[PDB]
């Protein structure tokens, strides 16, 4: 005997989001083979583990993959990073481009820095991570007063710095309309410790490239679809 | 992913998906 | 510490490498490329001014064909094509403001992110109805690559669309809801679908668009009946290969 | 008590292919007993592996089932015929006619030649199969660089060639627009290789019937509807 | 041929379907 | 095959309190970790048998916390509450607050009474509760022939009063149009059975503060909306 | 609270309701 | 005759049908 | 009285219906 239902309220509704299926017009279809494919990914986040490219200004405002360190030690930071997906720094690293999409971050962040100077080259920096509430840092004595790894040139290319997820929560917002205190994180600096030292014979200046990614325990959560803009 | 629904599917799996297959 | 990028590769690490920290991953599986694309996103629109029972003629007014080609990359009339083709680039639908609505068809979604070479799925096709004026429309879907069949009606006032074997729909009436929804498998004689570009030509004589490949899409909807329609596509067990760069995002 | 339901989005829609029955208006009724009968058949594919004949032009292009053939060996071949299941050569035979209703094809094709020249008239064929890629074979030394067999006349009247499936893709096209490289697969050239050669009071013209159809693993797939015409 | 529902048929195979019968 | 259904002649009703749940648009989500967290509580009873202040007039109509006694012994009571959950008294009581939104009551209520003046001072209150049926009682004599409790300060500060629960119904209305036998049941009166007694340099008005809560075998039901208000 | 079904929520639990999960 | 429904049926069969009874 | 529904019903029957209990 037929069934007696009670249609809910939200009869006729499309949810873009709901978890069931549709109906299938075309079953019993096989779909062509492809088990000769390679280079298959299930999971996004092996996307924001590879170190991608951060943007640095030129002398002519102009956005590279480097930033420069010469034979001096400047009381300034040679380059300021804000710890926020947002950061207009890493607007276009993989990192970001896949945050971009997503509400929440939470874990490691890994930035990367390899010497492309001459072999003769040698120097040190301070790697610094200054966690937010009494601003950015002003001197190498204040950015050594929060979490740094000091940085020495040698055989070895790279430098691989973490920064710490440091947090009053659990997760942490992917961007915002004004920064919170649960979207913006502090500020990482690199400092020249020791002037960047040399023979004759060789550039004054050395080129740093930098790179950023997420870092062993880094997660991203909340599927979402970020502010559109017209490409050029 | 996004398959939260309790009772099984009312279409047989080779109608409401793609049926895959090795061609080896 | 210290590492060398020239490797190809180099370490994921946490903050107890460097420092006296403990690692404080939390399970978490949102990011995991089937769930990210098993949602509906707006990929396409539609618009018809002929009737259920009429023959269908591909046409175009003001950017919107009453016909579709499957596929989450640009699509539209190329060079005077009679249906919809798979475009190269988008370009805005005014000649003047610089700003979008594009008169190409696209998944924006997708087209704004899809780190991946190649891609597998089922596409479940979402129709619905710009207005509440009750729906009387029928649709055609044809599998990748298959005849359009843009014949006349072979009977008197009937849909030429629904005179066909092929999968099509039939939606009418105060007791419907103006939409439709329905899951097609994917149905191209390809093994993976590329995501972006396809660096070759369709034709033995190498005559085509490069760019374009061939037969790179989940068929066609051809829809009669009164109305504008939007379309939403839902990747099915979605897979993807061999990551790549997203769309480049002006600096701030 | 009645149950809650959720109407869909697609409410009253009329699925042409849902794999779904719908309600029996006139149960319990028996189907008129044929167990008597024969010739029953339940795939398709039977049909497809009929061998069927070929359309070739008349020298008025009229067309007939056969080729001509005599006493020289030509230059060019005697019969090309494109290997897609769309060429015009093959549309009337049962091959095309039911892969015309499905979208696309895998697999062998058999191209069935029979002599039909005088027991008196003998002869060597070349039948070649050029995949594409450098076009269409231009000369015997360029057909027999690719897939070939001689048929030689004698006891035995027909010879059964097989198109190999060389495809870069699983499956192919069964029609198309414009040829891709996914519908069109090449080329299937007869050529004369010895000369037909016969006694007096034999006519100079022998005539070889040509047919095709699907291959042992010959298969086709996805129902559809191809283009109309009228017919006449 | 087109049969891609788990579960069975809501009215009896006698009534969905014309009953099959060998007259011998 | 399709089901048959009997749609009810409620469709698309929404009921605020049907005991379904609806379709989630964004499952699969962690709700973000809150175990660190403390001072949980379930049931809002909880709330209903924490002891808060009843709201006694000043001799200017101002609300006060208490009520005032002295070196003398007034005919009349010192206070007079009348024993509903609807009382002016408690209106902004946590016991009040919570009944505001509830339809019926049933149990015990705490009146808590707090001596705060000196330590040198003395005396002893007669706490009582009349049940209704002949009118509130009008003397001292009346009030002790209902339920009591003597109360005599000292070492300890406070006295806790049981309004015992004697009721014609199961259950009692938390509100009312009109006084009812269901909503209204009698009051609670203090007097002054011996006047406050003390020594000199001590001054003559004590205050005793005055709460409310539900005792232990007080309970609430049926979840409601008060009569709305505007605050000020 | 409020929970009067007696057949089992047709959504899976983990989509019907938020995941409830210890940092510790 | 003309009862082709695999399922029971939903409402009792004293309320979907008169109730037989025998007065011997 | 005029309860004929084979299949049980969908709400608890402490949400379909009044709860009733004993004082004693």
């Amino acid at each position: 005997s037929p069934f007696p239902v009670t249609v809910r309220e939200h009869a006729g509704t499309f949810f873009s989001t709901t978890p069931d299926t549709t109906v299938p017009v075309y079953g019993n279809t096989i779909s062509t083979p492809f088990d000769y494919m390679c280079g298959e990914f299930t999971d996004l986040l092996s996307l924001c583990k590879i170190p991608t490219f951060l943007g640095n200004l030129d002398s002519n405002k102009k956005r590279i993959p480097y930033f420069s360190a010469t034979n001096s030690t400047p009381a300034t930071p040679l380059v300021t990073y804000q710890v926020t997906l947002s950061c207009s720094c890493m607007a276009n690293s993989m990192l970001a481009a896949v945050a971009r999409n997503f509400n929440q971050y939470r874990g490691s962040l890994n930035y990367l820095f390899v010497f492309t100077g001459s072999a003769m080259t040698k120097g040190k920096f301070l790697i610094s991570y200054t966690p937010p509430g009494a601003g950015e840092p002003k001197t190498l004595d204040q950015a050594m007063q929060a979490t740094y790894a000091i940085w020495d040139l040698g055989l070895n290319s790279s430098y691989n710095f973490t920064v710490p997820f440091i947090s009053p929560t659990h997760y942490r917002q992917t961007s915002y309309n004004t920064p919170t205190i649960t979207s913006v994180d502090g500020w990482l600096t690199v400092w020249q410790l020791t002037p960047l030292t040399y023979p004759l014979g060789v550039p004054n200046d050395s080129h740093i490239l930098t790179l950023v990614s997420g870092g062993d325990d880094f997660t991203l959560r909340m599927p979402v679809t970020f502010t559109k803009y017209v490409p050029q | 992913g996004n398959e939260g629904v309790i009772i099984n599917n009312y279409y047989s799996n080779q109608y409401q998906n793609s049926i895959d297959l090795s061609a080896n | 510490g210290v590492d060398n990028a020239e490797k190809g590769k180099v370490s994921d690490d946490n903050a107890s490498t460097d420092f006296v920290a403990e690692p404080v991953k939390l399970p978490e599986n949102q990011t995991r490329v089937s769930f990210f694309y098993d949602r509906s996103t707006l990929s396409s629109v539609l618009q018809s001014t002929s009737d259920v029972s009429s023959k269908f003629t591909p046409s175009t007014a003001k950017n919107l064909q009453n016909s579709i080609l499957l596929t989450p990359l640009p699509s539209d009339i190329v060079n005077n094509s009679v249906l919809p083709e798979q475009e190269r680039w988008i370009s805005f639908a005014s000649p003047t403001t610089q700003k979008p609505p594009y008169k190409t068809k696209q998944d924006w979604n997708f087209i704004m992110f899809s780190p991946f070479t190649y891609y597998k799925c089922d596409l479940e096709v979402t129709l619905s109805k710009n207005d509440r004026e009750t729906i009387s429309s029928v649709v055609r879907y044809v599998p990748c690559g298959a005849p359009s069949d843009l014949s006349d009606q072979t009977m008197p006032q009937t849909p030429s669309l629904a005179d066909t074997r092929d999968p099509h729909m039939w939606v009418v009436g105060q007791g419907t809801t103006n939409q439709i929804s329905f899951v097609i498998p994917y149905t191209s004689p390809l093994s993976v679908l590329p995501s972006v570009w396809f660096n070759g030509f369709s034709n033995f004589d190498n005559s085509s668009r490069f760019g374009v490949a061939p037969n790179a899409d989940f068929g066609r909807l051809l829809l009669q009946g009164q109305g504008t329609f939007s379309v939403h596509y839902r990747y099915k067990k979605m897979r993807v290969f061999c990551p790549r760069p997203t769309v480049f995002i002006p600096w701030p």
